[PDB]
């Protein structure tokens, strides 16, 4: 079963600041990362797939970055409906195991 | 839109079965996962089912507890929770799988089950 | 000088509908050699998958067949996926036996 180390578990960002979500694969998986975000009431949602593609109607403001073990997730110029929860998830070998996650806080 | 079932409450020991449509495509076009959330925690994986062929694979941790199923005749995939306990309270989401992405593009809204 | 990979996707013997076969996917033609090649089922990563050396000519540039047991059906499902610096996002090439 392939690890997936997500950090940090939670942090806090002002308006229009940066924020960046790493994920450590225990083990290569090449670009077989997606990035999840979940809404409050809502269901998760693909943002990034293959570690760098946006998904369709995802801002450009949201930006992934890696390969192999170590793979970021970038958002910059935060606004309100961004400070939520984002999850990694590994599709390279079954099971396909979820980050921890990482929840986004209003300062 | 991937549409799922009611809610669920329940006693703890019993078994219960979500279900899990499509509305605009077959469910043997594509593989069907599904997702567990408890009460402010994580996403878990539990499994995911190829309909078309009938291949499943599980986390092995849910093995024991959970059965993936599927009626192709209904155009609809099962999850069934069996002897549940309040380790099982959790929104359950079920995922459509997108191939020229590599990861799940749909998912439906969840079905609550509360184990009281 | 950068070159984007050629893919090539065909089964080792000819296909016929239920009967055990090999699906390869030949990857020739790229510099550097960092790439990434994987067998497809549906866009699920295959995950019993063999391949070669990576190997280099000076005419081939880098060279590289992966291959994997397979039993072809009715229906499309099967390809290869390619990522390599010269694609901006990964590269699914389709299996097709008429082809």
């Amino acid at each position: 079963d392939i690890q997936m180390t997500q950090s940090p578990a939670s942090q806090s960002a002002s308006l229009g600041e940066s924020v960046t979500i790493t994920c450590l694969a225990s083990q290569t998986i090449g670009t077989w990362l997606a990035w999840y975000q979940q809404k409050p009431g809502k269901s998760p949602q693909l943002l990034i797939y293959a570690a760098t593609s946006l998904a369709d109607g995802v801002p450009s403001r949201f930006s992934g970055s890696g390969s192999g073990t170590k793979f970021s997730l970038k958002i910059r110029t935060l606004q309100a409906e961004d400070f939520v929860s984002y999850y990694c998830q590994q599709l390279y070998s079954k099971p396909y195991t979820f980050g921890g996650g990482t929840k986004l806080e209003i300062k | 839109q991937l549409q799922q079932s009611g809610a669920e409450l329940v006693k703890p020991g019993a078994s219960v079965k979500l279900s899990c449509t499509p509305s605009g495509f077959n469910v043997k076009d594509t593989y069907i996962h599904w997702v567990k959330q408890r009460p402010k925690q994580g996403l878990e994986w539990i499994g995911r089912i190829d309909p078309s062929d009938g291949d499943i694979k599980y986390d092995p941790k849910f093995q024991g507890k959970a059965t993936i199923t599927a009626d192709t005749s209904s155009n609809t995939v099962s999850l069934q929770l069996s002897s549940l306990t309040s380790e099982d309270t959790a929104v359950y989401y079920c995922a459509r799988w997108f191939g020229d992405y590599g990861a799940m593009n749909y998912w439906g809204q969840g079905t609550s089950v509360t184990v009281s | 000088i950068q070159r984007t990979p050629k893919i090539q996707v065909y089964s080792r013997h000819p296909a016929e509908n239920g009967k055990s076969n090999f699906l390869n996917c030949y990857v020739s033609g790229f510099h550097p050699s960092d790439i990434e090649v994987d067998l497809l089922k549906n866009g699920e990563r295959i995950e019993k998958v063999e391949h070669s050396d990576l190997s280099f000519s000076k005419d081939w540039s880098f060279y590289l067949l992966y291959y994997t047991e397979f039993t072809p059906t009715e229906k499309d499902e099967y390809a290869c996926r390619v990522n390599h610096v010269t694609l901006s996002q990964p590269k699914i090439v389709k299996w097709d036996r008429d082809m």
